[PDB]
RNA sequence: CGAGUGGCUUGCUACCUCGAUGUCGGUUCCCUCCAUCCUGCCCGUGCAGAAGCGGGCAAGGGUGAGGUUGUUCGCCUAUUAAAGGAGGUCGUGAGCUGGGUUUAGACCGUCGUGAGACAGGUCGGCUGCUAUCUACUGGGUGUGUAGGUGUCUGACAAGAACGACCGUAUAGUACGAGAGGAACUACGGUUGGUGGCCACUGGUGUACCGGUUGUUCGAGAGAGCACGUGCCGGGUAGCCACGCCACACGGGGUAAGAGCUGAACGCAUCUAAGCUCGAAACCCACUUGGAAAAGAGACACCGCCGAGGUCCCGCGUACAAGACGCGGUCGAUAGACUCGGGGUGUGCGCGUCGAGGUAACGAGACGUUAAGCCCACGAGCACUAACAGACCAA
RNA sequence: GGUCUUAAGGUAGCGUAGUACCUUGCCGCAUCAGUAGCGGCUUGCAUGAAUGGAUUAACCAGAGCUUCACUGUCCCAACGUUGGGCCCGGUGAACUGUACAUUCCAGUGCGGAGUCUGGAGACACCCAGGGGGAAGCAAAGACCCUAUGGA
RNA sequence: GCGAAAGCCAAGGCCUGUCGGGAGCAACCAACGUUAGGGAAUUCGGCAAGUUAGUCCCGUACCUUCGGAAGAAGGGAUGCC
RNA sequence: CGUGGAAGUCUGUUAGAGUUGGUGUCCUACAAUACCCUCUCGUGAUCUAUGUGUAGGGGUGAAAGGCCCAUCGAGUCCGGCA
């Protein structure tokens, strides 16, 4: 699997899924990635996301 | 009760105030028990994800409002451990109460659902819009 | 009317004082079933990493599916069976009477043992003999080094010797048997003895924690509510009534905890390979990389890094043998992150 | 109606203490009793089944969370296998708390001429001590056993190391007109307890990196202070739990009980001799400790002019002193350096853009730059430091 | 009862009161559950008019209760920071002391024993600890009674 | 900055709120920081702690002795260039 | 609407005064009444320095039997007093 947030490999037998209110699911990585989610950044604007470079 | 097929901590407490995730309308639930559970002292009882609580409606229509009904804890924002390892947490800490018979008093489930609780109520399941 | 609980923790892992030996002793001996053979091994602790498996469990509505398992790597290289010590039955119990050993020795054995120059291999072995003939002969045991010298991350060259047991068909046959590894160099590896998928019980002198309170050794309350403000925060309430006018052993008091022997029951070994297949990126923190031979045991085992483990096959084992489990998928990752 | 057991209540007595044995209630932590609430094995039934009712053995384990009340007691709620009772100076203030009783202030009611009273109510109203002895928890040093190293033995000691529940198949079956509705067994999980461990999740992380306010060092750059981080964001290692791993079965002998063979007493009789069974209870099994077990142990090897040990040096898998463990050039023990693996989030400078402004000037944007800074881990690497050397010892 | 004591015989109001013994009075509100709180009733053990009654805006480190918000008060504890604590140099008290003293389980005794009796256990010395016992230390009991005591 | 406020810094004073050295420095204690999910279940009692907060704009209930209640409550805004 | 700037008014660790809770620290103290945080007043019946007056069954007392030099339901010293 892929991380919902920065874009790289989640290693398996890791990572946290958060489910929202509507129903959307959004796989993460690691704790870091979480809290830059919640301080309401997008990963297209941070430098060390895969998703930007 | 049937194995859940996943690990649980518990999020919840006797006294907790949840989400009604139905029509029945209530709309905040307050646990007060949680079934087959027996604890040790000076410890709260504590309810989670896949737990037949019992609850007394805080907020809702007059006619629904302080009754002692039975719930099914729904979601949990306290994170649960599925067997590939992977964690599991929700928006919200929901229930949906439920009779005698284990079936949904109302007609539609409002918000997810943990796929976990299919195995053991399954007419909660079956009247499920999403399941997660 | 005062509500019921049980007492803070087990009096049965007492006294909580440090250990004799680093090296763990076995006080418990596997039953005489099947083909000859020595009744465990040892290795050197490493860390933890994850594996993916199948569910081998019939059991199991997962019967085939995707699991992660918890794991930790354990080196454990070929050790050396330098002598087979024969004990006789006495009215006082079972009693050491003759020893056979060896000409070949590990370079550096010499670091723990006065290595043996002149000995009668065959004097030893008749008296055994003679002793069987009698029927005075209690069991057969081998002592038995490591060779850390095998394994680099680990500093000690100097070889932790511990004693084990050998059981399996006659007493004649396992006599045979264990004189028959001696006679050679006593090279034996961990395939010998297991095989994966087995249940074993690993031994440990757990991680020393020096001396502590109350609320860590015996896991008591810490003081609560206006209490805790007073000037007492870890202290227990009190150390027994008026009358008796001292104090049991019973009540939960300060002092030493960890470096404590645990024998930790029914352990899975998920797989017994060689090579680097379980090391993490960037080395294990506190101990090293791993390069060679080592074991895959479910969950945790007693001690940190680098401490010595001893292993035995299951005395009391729960489930049946679900022999050589698929492994899909070793971790790699590095523990820094 | 009659005979008793207990010493939890109350009452009596006035033996003990008035040169003081700190109160009630609560809390915390430990041990116990059985007259047993649950759990195990039983017997009866107004025992079809299911759910009960009563009784026997039985103290291993359990007996929990809450609303009013200072309460004990008790009332009430929802859970539960059940939410038993009692003793330990009404266990526990050189442990806590101080809500009540019961000081000095004050009010109300009643009584009194009055001061003032009340076995009436009410608001406020203090918690001392550096442990000599003993006791226990853990830690050392010596002596005895009479040179050392390594491995053991096991007298005894400790344990609850495990207790309990829900579900599935058995089964909509046995049983029952029907309603209803089991079990043996096999499985899966939960809870409480226990021991351990940190890959995973989570916490901390005044290591570290960034943002940023005020002020000071002229600005810049780079820094100090703002309580022992100014605040905010992220967070490695380690330590942790909210995370993860593990914690039988079976034997042996019994209790209540069900029986066998069997006599006294030709019969009958489970008992008198004998025997077969039979409890979560006992013993073993399993875990931990344990040569100071005075019968002071065993084996193997090394050594008695030398085996081994201590101090010394570099360090921790250890650590309050002490102890323990490893390494010491025949070396990777620690440090430097370089990698690897990690944290942060794109350095100073310069170039371009930049709302504007005559210009000066200009917050900020892009590039250079997965940059810059940083690391309690690993590897490579004898470069530096483990040198020199002292002592004891049959 | 449809007067009598002793002059009169509780009027407005308030009332289970900071006054109500019975008492957690009864009904209601509120909570899953409320000896609490508030409202009503109220025959008031033993309310009541300057011994002031009722009532009341504003004020209050005054007493009781409810809600939102908040949170390590709690479930249930963890990690961290600073000063101690531990080891070393220097300085250097006090409390307390009939004697003996390694205790433990029972018993006995002026009925609450380290010392008596019986057994059990116990090799000596030292470090750290939290305080079970010495009916621990501290103050000729501030309760109670007594004194042909005191104020 | 509203300020004789905080915080930072001069001038001036001081390192004499006068014993030091060592151990990643343990238990335990004093002050204190941060703690997931829950959120007063704690307790006689939210004791202790926390929350809130400055300024401007909007807006403001019962009651009232018309003064007050009232910063009621609630909502929005806030830098730099 | 503006002006005016009243008050035993309000906020306020301005100076200053006071002392609610922590029943924290201390409790052979730093101290025979201390330390810290919290809290109250802060234009007035305000707070304060110095001088001055009232004396022991007497003062002083917005009253607590409070205070009158660590002494108060009758100060302290010496005497009566062995
Ligand atoms: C019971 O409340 C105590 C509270 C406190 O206890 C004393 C102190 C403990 C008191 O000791 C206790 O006194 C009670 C009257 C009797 C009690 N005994 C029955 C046991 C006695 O011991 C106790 C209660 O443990 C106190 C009298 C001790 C002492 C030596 O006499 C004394 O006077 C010294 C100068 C003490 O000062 C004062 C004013 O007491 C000081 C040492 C301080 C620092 O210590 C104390 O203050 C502690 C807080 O003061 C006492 C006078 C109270 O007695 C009563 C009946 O209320
Ligand atoms: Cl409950
Ligand atoms: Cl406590
Ligand atoms: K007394
Ligand atoms: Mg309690
Ligand atoms: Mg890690
Ligand atoms: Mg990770
Ligand atoms: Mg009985
Ligand atoms: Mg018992
Ligand atoms: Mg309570
Ligand atoms: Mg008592
Ligand atoms: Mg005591
Ligand atoms: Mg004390
Ligand atoms: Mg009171
Ligand atoms: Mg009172
Ligand atoms: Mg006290
Ligand atoms: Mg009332
Ligand atoms: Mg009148
Ligand atoms: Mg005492
Ligand atoms: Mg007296
Ligand atoms: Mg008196
Ligand atoms: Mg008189
Ligand atoms: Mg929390
Ligand atoms: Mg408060
Ligand atoms: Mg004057
Ligand atoms: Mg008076
Ligand atoms: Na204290
Ligand atoms: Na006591
Ligand atoms: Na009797
Ligand atoms: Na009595
Ligand atoms: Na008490
Ligand atoms: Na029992
Ligand atoms: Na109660
Ligand atoms: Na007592
Ligand atoms: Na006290
Ligand atoms: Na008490
Ligand atoms: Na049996
Ligand atoms: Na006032
Ligand atoms: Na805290
Ligand atoms: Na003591
Ligand atoms: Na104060
Ligand atoms: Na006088
Ligand atoms: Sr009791
Ligand atoms: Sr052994
Ligand atoms: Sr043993
Ligand atoms: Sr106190
Ligand atoms: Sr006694
Ligand atoms: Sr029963
Ligand atoms: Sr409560
Ligand atoms: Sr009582
Ligand atoms: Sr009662
Ligand atoms: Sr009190
Ligand atoms: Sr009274
Ligand atoms: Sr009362
Ligand atoms: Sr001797
Ligand atoms: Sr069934
Ligand atoms: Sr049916
Ligand atoms: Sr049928
Ligand atoms: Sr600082
Ligand atoms: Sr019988
Ligand atoms: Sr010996
Ligand atoms: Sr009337
Ligand atoms: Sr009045
Ligand atoms: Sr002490
Ligand atoms: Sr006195
Ligand atoms: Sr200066
Ligand atoms: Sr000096
Ligand atoms: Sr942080
Ligand atoms: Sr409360
Ligand atoms: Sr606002
Ligand atoms: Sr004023
Ligand atoms: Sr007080
Ligand atoms: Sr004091
Ligand atoms: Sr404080
Ligand atoms: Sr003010
Ligand atoms: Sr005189």
């Amino acid at each position: 699997r892929e991380c919902d947030y920065c874009g790289t490999d989640i290693e398996p037998g890791t990572g946290t899924m958060f489910v929202h209110k509507d129903g959307a699911t959004t796989h993460f990585c690691s704790s870091k990635c979480e809290n830059n989610a919640d301080l309401g950044r997008e990963a297209r604007n941070l430098e060390w996301t895969d998703t930007a470079r | 009760m049937e194995a859940l097929g996943a690990d649980v901590t518990q999020g919840l407490e006797k006294g907790s105030l949840i989400t009604c995730a139905d029509n029945t309308g209530a709309r905040e639930l307050k646990v007060i028990s949680v079934h087959g559970y027996s604890g040790t002292k000076n410890r709260h009882p504590k309810a989670g994800l896949g737990d037949k609580i019992t609850v007394s409606v805080t907020k809702g229509t007059p006619e629904m409002r302080r009754q002692v009904l039975e719930a099914v804890v729904v979601r949990q924002r306290k994170p649960i451990r599925r067997p590939d390892g992977t964690r599991v947490k929700f928006e919200d800490n929901a229930a949906v109460i439920v009779d005698e018979n284990e079936d949904p008093r109302g007609t539609e489930l409002k918000g997810p659902i943990a796929r976990e609780v299919a195995q053991r109520f399954g007419s909660v399941a079956s009247a499920a819009t999403m399941i997660v | 009317p005062q509500p019921s609980r049980p007492r803070k923790g087990s009096l049965g892992f007492g006294p909580r004082k440090r250990s004799t030996s680093e090296t763990p002793r076995f006080n418990s001996w596997p039953s005489d079933d099947g083909q000859p053979g020595v009744q465990g091994f040892a290795g050197y602790k490493a860390g933890m990493t994850h594996v993916v498996l199948v569910n081998d469990e019939p059991n199991s509505p997962r019967e085939g599916m995707e699991e992660t398992v918890p794991v930790t790597v354990i080196e454990t290289p070929p050790m050396r069976a330098v002598a087979l010590r024969a004990y006789e039955d006495t009215p006082y119990g079972q009693r050491p009477l003759t020893e056979v050993w060896t000409d070949e020795f590990h370079s550096e054995l010499d670091r723990t043992l006065d290595v043996p120059e002149d000995h009668d291999p065959d004097a030893a072995e008749e008296q055994i003999r003679d002793a069987h003939e009698a029927g005075d002969l209690g069991d057969l045991r081998l002592i038995t080094h490591t060779v850390p010298d095998a394994v680099p991350s680990v500093p000690k060259k100097k070889p932790d010797v511990m004693e084990t047991r050998v059981g399996g068909g006659s007493v004649s046959d396992r006599l045979d048997h264990a004189l028959d590894i001696v006679e050679d160099g006593g090279e034996h590896a961990m395939n010998d003895i297991f095989r994966a998928g087995e249940y074993a019980d690993v031994a440990g002198v757990t991680k020393g924690k020096g001396t502590q309170g109350p609320v860590k050794r015996w896991g008591v309350q810490k003081r609560k509510g206006k209490h805790a403000r007073q000037g007492w925060r870890r202290r227990i309430g009190n150390l027994g009534p008026w009358n008796p006018s001292r104090v049991r052993s019973t009540v939960p008091q300060q002092g030493q905890t960890g470096y404590h022997q645990r024998t930790e029951l029914n352990k899975r070994l998920i797989d017994i390979g060689e090579g680097d297949e379980p090391t993490v990126d960037g080395g294990f923190v506190n101990y090293g990389e791993v390069d060679g031979p080592y074991t895959l045991v479910k969950g945790s085992v007693p001690g940190p890094d680098k401490r010595l483990v001893r292993f035995r096959p299951a005395v009391r084992p729960n489930d049946q043998p679900r022999l050589d489990p698929e492994v899909r998928y070793v971790s790699n990752e590095s523990n820094q992150g």
